[PDB]
RNA sequence: AGUUACGGCCAUAUCUACUGAAAAACACCGGAUCCCGUCCGAUCUCCGAAGUUAAGCCAAUAAGAGCCAUGCGAGUAUUAAGGUGGGCGACUACUUGAGAAAGCGUGGUGCUGUAGUUU
RNA sequence: AGAACACUCGUGUAGAGCAUAAGGACUAAAGAGUGCCUGAGUGUGAGCACUACUGCUUGCAUGAGGGGAAACCCGGGCCUAG
């Protein structure tokens, strides 16, 4: 039978990668955080204070409050077939800034131009949506340089 | 045993570059520079003091993501502008360099007229004048050098304080400290204005005039005597506070690129090997 | 000839081993006379019943001399060994060693309660620049140009004392 | 264009042999009176310039070891969905999709930020 | 003075140690020494582990508090049990 301590089953998780042992780099400490940013959790096994519980490893959430050397992040979780919000305390050594909003922020920068012109000249924005890839395109071909294919390889 | 098998090399992890070179202590650096997440707009300045066989360097440095930025710099070798002839790594030359460094800063920030100089007459920390702008703030970075009573790094630090910058310090480190008694500041003043060396010069002339000439040849060439030092140092300090050194000019030493060696091409490397086989047979 | 690049003594190491009680005090007083230093007592690495040694028990005293004082002692000792050494006594590293059975040959008066002890002498030779491997900042390994080799150590001995190195 | 002080990413930067280097630096180097610390002025701390490019740091060289990239291995190994497909089983063919690794070939061998100094 | 006594020089990515299972962590240290101290303080909040008890993480205020030149750290034991 299995046990139920705070760091159960973390032999693979919570171990350093090959040729990457030691303390964190300066960039870790010089990064500034703000309320409302999206942030991503990855535990560093060498630091023993401010570690989250291993369920949260590799998950992304939103910063709710900022303190001297730690952050409070909001998560959601299913328990007993219902949704529950959870507020997780994490030290700054175990977090990295998330990339999940990157494309959306670029798109907002384009929208922000159009939405002004749409008051002056038009009435409503064109709004620049994405579209999924359509059907295969048409082609005009010169028809020299033909290559033949054959079952010449007998494959003993 | 170890270095005899390939696996030794295949599994090895290198230290960071400035650690291999024995120039930086990363455990110390991180405690010194790490950001406080609530004090937004705080921008801590390190005072970096380093001592070479030739000279004393003071730099004021701010740590930013991507690389440290130098705000201002001063070097004991520049004191030759104000007529310093001798002892560029002396305890006095340490103090003088810290003084110079401070003034250059407070001029850029325009605090210079508010926070006046004060030549080594107390052991208190610099205090914010009411109704005016706050003092410029810094912390001391001594690197890999040891802390002990009367180390030259602390002389430069007192220089900066006397110059008007706010550094927190404890008097435990200066000559003239006593374990359970008031501070004897005349001993400190004595060293700043060079008494320690005068007292050595005076001794040797009674002991061994041959050894004296060997030990102090450079001083002799300047016709300096043990008696002259206080006047020398008083003038030097005043001049630092009073004057300003001329700006540096920029020049293209680009043409010295003639001296740079260039690596062999592939074509050459191959022919060279070919010839080596033929020379051997 | 090229200055630098010339051999010197960097260290002479002297040790007496005498496992037991008041013997170590009696011994220490000898080292305190032969050289103007107070020697360092050393303790047993293992426990060995046959030799009469408990672990962490003091068993020996040593002192390391440098500079001018080293020259006097070495000359004083090589005389006792009559300027005769064997090719066994030299290392691949530029160092050499010998032993003496009777401390009174170094000249000190007997005093019958103190006793008779032997002593080990070990000598380390050098050329300038070795500091590069010992200083705190920018510590690095020395060049092959600046080591001392087995042949050089023999040549120096022959030259300096006119001794005879037997095969 | 190098160097030097403080750095960023942490081997294209490591490890082993050899060889070069104008200027200014960087060093080795000469002492212990003091402050400071040793069994020991070796290390650490202080006060110095008589020497020296031998060393370190920097740079080149090597059908070098190791690291980094790419081509091939290879539509190969394994795998999602499907049928009144096959086989006593062990397991395996086909249809619509996703898709490797080791080895071995070929090329590389640090790049950059702020300030200071040197034709 | 021996297989195995003390002292040295060169190599040495851990082949050692870290009181007590097993795993993880650690190299100018968290290991081995040396100095000083009793923070193994005092009030009162918010949370994490399926969360009552329990264990841990973290906020603000105070001490004629500690260690350190200082930045920093400390309301038990390197982390996961007693
Ligand atoms: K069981
Ligand atoms: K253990
Ligand atoms: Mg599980
Ligand atoms: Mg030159
Ligand atoms: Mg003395
Ligand atoms: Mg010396
Ligand atoms: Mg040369
Ligand atoms: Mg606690
Ligand atoms: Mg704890």
């Amino acid at each position: 039978v299995s046990s139920h301590g705070y760091r159960r089953q973390t032999r693979n998780l919570f171990s350093q990668a090959f040729r990457k042992h030691g303390m964190p780099n300066t960039s870790t400490y010089l990064t500034q955080y703000a309320v409302g940013e999206y942030v991503d959790i990855k535990v560093n096994p060498a630091i023993h204070k401010g570690m989250p519980h291993k369920y949260y490893h590799g998950r992304t959430g939103i910063i709710k409050e900022v303190n001297r050397g730690s952050v409070i992040v909001l998560f959601n979780r299913i328990l007993a077939n219902k949704t529950v919000e959870r507020k997780v305390i994490v030290g700054i050594e175990h977090i990295r800034k998330s990339k999940c909003q990157d494309e959306y922020l670029k798109r907002l920068e384009i929208n922000k131009k159009i939405i002004e012109e749409a008051e002056k000249k038009g009435e409503v924005p064109v709004l620049f949506k994405r579209q999924p890839k359509g059907p295969k395109p048409a082609v005009e071909m010169l028809m020299n340089n033909i290559i033949e294919l054959s079952y010449d390889k007998v494959e003993s | 045993d170890n270095k005899s098998k390939k696996s030794y090399f295949q599994r090895f992890q290198t230290k960071k570059r400035r650690r291999r070179l024995c120039k930086t202590n990363y455990r110390r650096r991180t405690k010194l520079i790490k950001l406080d997440q609530k004090n937004v707009g705080e921008d801590k300045s390190r005072l970096v003091v380093r001592i070479t066989n030739s000279k004393v360097i003071c730099q004021v440095v701010k740590s930013h993501l991507g690389g440290d930025m130098v705000v201002a710099q001063a070097t004991s070798a520049e004191l030759k502008e104000f007529g310093l002839k001798v002892g560029f790594t002396n305890y006095s030359a340490a103090y003088a360099t810290g003084l110079l460094c401070a003034r250059k800063i407070l001029r850029m920030e325009k605090l210079d007229n508010i926070y006046k100089p004060k030549f080594c007459t107390d052991v208190d920390v610099v205090e914010d004048i009411e109704g005016e702008k706050n003092a410029y703030r810094c912390y001391l970075d001594i690197g890999l050098s040891r802390n002990s009573k009367g180390a030259k790094v602390f002389a430069a630090m007192k220089g900066a304080s006397d110059g008007g910058i706010k550094i927190p310090y404890s008097p435990k480190i200066f000559p003239g400290y006593n374990k359970d008694e008031e501070f004897d500041q005349q001993k400190l003043r004595d060293r700043i204005f060079g008494k320690e060396v005068a007292n050595y010069m005076q001794l040797l002339k009674k002991e061994d005039e041959t050894k004296f000439k060997k030990q102090f040849s450079e001083y002799i060439k300047q016709n300096i005597n043990a008696e002259d030092l206080e006047k020398m140092y008083e003038n030097l300090f005043n001049s630092i506070v009073t004057k300003e050194i001329s700006k540096k000019e920029k020049k293209d030493y680009s043409a010295l690129k003639k001296y740079k060696v260039m690596k062999l091409t592939k074509e050459e490397r191959d022919a060279r090997v070919q010839q080596k086989l033929v020379e051997n047979n | 000839e090229n200055p630098m690049n010339k051999i010197k003594i960097q260290k002479l190491c002297l040790n007496i081993c005498t496992g037991g009680g008041e013997i170590l005090n009696k011994a220490s007083k000898v080292l305190e006379q032969l050289t103007g230093q107070k020697p360092r007592l050393s303790k047993s690495r293992l426990t060995i019943r046959s030799f009469g040694i408990r672990r962490n028990e003091k068993i020996a005293c040593h002192v390391t001399v440098r500079g001018e004082k080293a020259m006097e002692i070495l000359e004083k000792g090589i005389k006792i060994k009559e300027y005769e050494l064997i090719d066994s006594n030299f290392s691949t590293q530029g160092s050499f060693g010998f032993g003496i059975k009777e401390h009174i040959d170094m000249g000190i008066k007997y005093e019958p309660d103190v006793g008779i002890f032997g002593m080990n002498f070990y000598v380390v030779l050098e050329k300038p620049g070795i500091r590069v491997s010992k200083r705190k900042r920018v510590k690095s390994r020395v060049g092959n140009k600046q080591r001392v080799t087995k042949d050089e150590a023999k040549n120096w001995f022959v030259k300096k004392y006119e001794g005879i190195v037997l095969g």
